[PDB]
RNA sequence: GACCCGGUGAAAUUGAACUGGCCGUGAAGAUGCGGCCUACCCGUGGCAGGACGAAAAGACCCCGUGGAGCUUUACUGCAGC
RNA sequence: GGGGAUGACCCCAGGCGGUAGGGGAGCGUUCCCGAUGCCGAUGAAGGCCGACCCGCGAGGCGGCUGGAGGUAAGGGAAGUG
RNA sequence: GAGCCGGUAGCGGGCGUGGAUCCCUGGAUGUCCGAAUGGGGGAACCCGGCCGGCGGGAACGCCGGUCACCGCGCUUUUGCGCGGGGGGAACCUGGGGAACUGAAACAUCUCAGUACCCAGAGGAGAGGAAAGAGAAAUCGACUCCCUGAGUAGCGGCGAGCGAAAGGGGACCAGCCUAAACCGUCCGGCUUGUCCGGGCGGGGUCGUGGGGCCCUCGGACACCGAAUCCCCAGCCUAGCCGAAGCUGUUGGGAAGCAGCGCCAGAGAGGGUGAAAGCCCCGUAGGCGAAAGGUGGGGGGAUAGGUGAGGGUACCCGAGUACCCCGUGGUUCGUGGAGCCAUGGGGGAAUCUGGGCGGACCACCGCCUAAGGCUAAGUACUCCGGGUGACCGAUAGCGCACCAGUACCGUGAGGGAAAGGUGAAAAGAACCCCGGGAGGGGAGUGAAAUAGAGCCUGAAACCGUGGGCUUACAAGCAGUCACGGCCCCGCAAGGGGUUGUGGCGUGCCUAUUGAAGCAUGAGCCGGCGACUCACGGUCGUGGGCGAGCUUAAGCCGUUGAGGCGGAGGCGUAGGGAAACCGAGUCCGAACAGGGCGCAAAGUCCGCGGCCGUGGACCCGAAACCGGG
């Protein structure tokens, strides 16, 4: 869930985070 | 695309990687010349400088 | 509908009723919180903007045509004199007293 | 008709210009370079000389291994015989 | 060329008229980046005027204009002067 | 889903939740011309037979309907009942089929089988299962991409022109027919045994068919279509559809400020100035048909082919083949073939006959001289998206009473003109006036925003001021100094100039330029060394062996990845045989080429060169159809 995203986010937010690139494998 | 006065490429005209070229002596003979013998001692190869440039060039690509 | 102009296209070239789509809005407390489906076009409203911002008025003529509406309040007087209804820009129409004494009005949106 | 009046109210050429005569000079026939001599500011009716005046990127010329018409025992071909 | 810290500074040498033309280096112009870039109704732009910056092609800036923008501290692109 | 009688705003009168306007599809009308076809004909108009009502025919007589051209088969009969044509921007193929220009001339040639004109099929045609290819005894539709090759080579061998089998890729599929033999028979000659044509036999894929004798053998193989309803795709509108208010500078706010939410949908637009939460019928996504077109995919329809040996053999063409005279081909008359034909000769049916480029022997290959064959490439009238594409002199020339206004006899040519405002609230009334137009008043955020009414600069015409102006040359001016005038960057500059010094414009092309040689009257906007593929040398940088096609797959953003035919370095010397770091000449140890790594290679940007209309406009003229 994207709100779950909200979560991991709380886990490590930052401006670099703002950068933010989504990669799965 | 591109080409060579495929002609001069063929009659006279060849390159040694040196990036240089030769063609046949050509000073007389192979037409007139009741002329002589020792002169006949005149048809191995001729190496014309500088100009062997329009030359080389125009041929460029294959030969 | 995948480019800026097809908007006008479908909107007013297709269903004038789409223009009704325009009619869309919202209202007061009751009704609104209550939900958000079905309306009355001609209902009561207050203007939440323009100098007339925060002004009490009633919707009379649902005018999807010119793509807007007329309310008794939002009005201006001429120069010769006579007073008359203002061209009201959908954009800041807040409905509230939900026109419904009309059984059908009720049925549809409250 | 021109000229004066009132009404009307174009046009080519034109870098720009408040633009003399001289004797000379420069590319070699100069209003604007030199020395000199007259020479106030504006205008309209005029007279043609100069502004190499206008009109036209010479049609007489020569040049571009330019064009198009016609000619004969020019070349090559096609027609018809 | 003598050290240069990145500047820069110093000495002398050492010239530096320049068309075809060959080499270096900058300027503004409308676009694509908004390389952990966003100003503006107390003005975007363009306009209108100017005795601080640049060798300069330009900058800045202050004043008045006018209604809505669009900039990019950096590279990319070209119907560019 | 609740307004509407279209762009006209206006009047005058009206329709609708006993689902109106309108979106869609499927309807009837459908005047007259235009293949026009009933006849004529300067289209858009004028002429003819039957049915037709019966129409007024007030005690007097119609339109309307309808109806028939001609090329096409054939149930021929007396011919009834089918198909055609006329379009179409560009795409296809075939019929016909050119000068300029390059060769720095120009006759070969190139421009090209290009432009054009034609006939015609389509939605795509092209073409398309082999008398092929090539030769490793190997390959197997036709087409289209890359690659092969700018090779092999054509050639006043001069400009130039310039392939193909093989490898990689997309796609994939196959079927008949006369083909007399058989029989069926019809119709004939005139009965036999003849051809004849409708039926099957076979109705050939990579050679057999048929006909004789015995082995047969006794059910999953559907094309291009046929068929079902299938997701039949679409056909327009389908519909949901998350979440802020208070304050506040404001003419306006969506902005500043405070605090509140959304969220697989912070794509964009519309909102009185820039909002995720205001409008948005947007991206989140779900959505959805009674009509009109599929592949898939399912079925039967299913058409339809589908084994063995034998036997003296009969079984896809009218011409191949050859000789002349042309075509295609890369072939320009050539050592010069294959196919295609013009004209004359005029074969063979399986030991047949072409083929592998003269020809001859042997081999290898194919089986002509009939037909159909979706898909893989092209194209854009039309619909969608998207753009380091355009902004009204740029984009199509035309962003909206433009291929029309207008010169043309005609074929043909072919403009220019968008913006006020937030919304008219567009300007009652008063004022001069024939009026327009000017002044007031009211909108108003402003109307030096005011109706051709945004931003509206220059050229150029005006109106007020400073200075300056009548014994004086010059564009210009600019260096000096003085007088008068202003000191919003004051003891220094501003503007103007009286005098005085020195001073020949500007641009092209010129031995040489004020120029009296040219160029140009003014201002504003347009306007000229670029792109693409080659190649080249420079360099920035990634490996030295380095490097990429066509494609397949992955894709708000939509992400690149994988593809290993190939081609450039890795020795080269030669004409070649071929040898080879040696190599050609030659028979001589004499020279030329090379060896000597110094090694590239790909990509990026760049000076350049070849082909491109390719720094830009500029003529006479030749050719094509009209």
């Amino acid at each position: 869930k994207t709100q779950e995203v909200v979560s991991l986010l709380e886990a490590l937010d930052v401006h670099a985070d703002i950068d933010r690139l989504f990669v799965t494998s | 695309p591109k080409m060579k006065t495929h002609k001069m490429a063929k009659r006279r005209i060849k390159i040694t990687g040196t990036g240089k070229v030769m063609a046949f002596k050509s000073g007389k003979r192979h037409q007139n010349t009741g002329k002589s013998g020792d002169e006949i001692r005149g048809k191995g190869k001729g190496f014309v400088l500088a100009k062997a440039e329009w030359a080389r060039m125009k041929l460029m690509l294959p030969r | 509908s995948k480019q800026p102009d097809k908007q006008r296209k479908s909107q007013r070239r297709a269903p004038l009723h789409e223009r009704h789509k325009q009619v869309r809005a919202t209202l007061s407390a009751d009704l609104r919180e209550e939900y958000g489906v079905r309306v009355n076009a001609g209902d009561t409203v207050e203007v939440l903007r323009g100098d007339f911002a925060g002004e009490e008025g009633e919707v009379i003529n649902v005018d999807l045509d010119k793509a807007v509406i007329h309310v008794e309040d939002v009005t201006l007087e001429k120069t010769d004199g006579e007073e008359v209804p203002r061209p009201l820009d959908t954009s800041n129409v807040r409905v509230t007293d939900l026109d419904l004494e009309d059984e059908k009005r009720e049925a549809r949106l409250e």
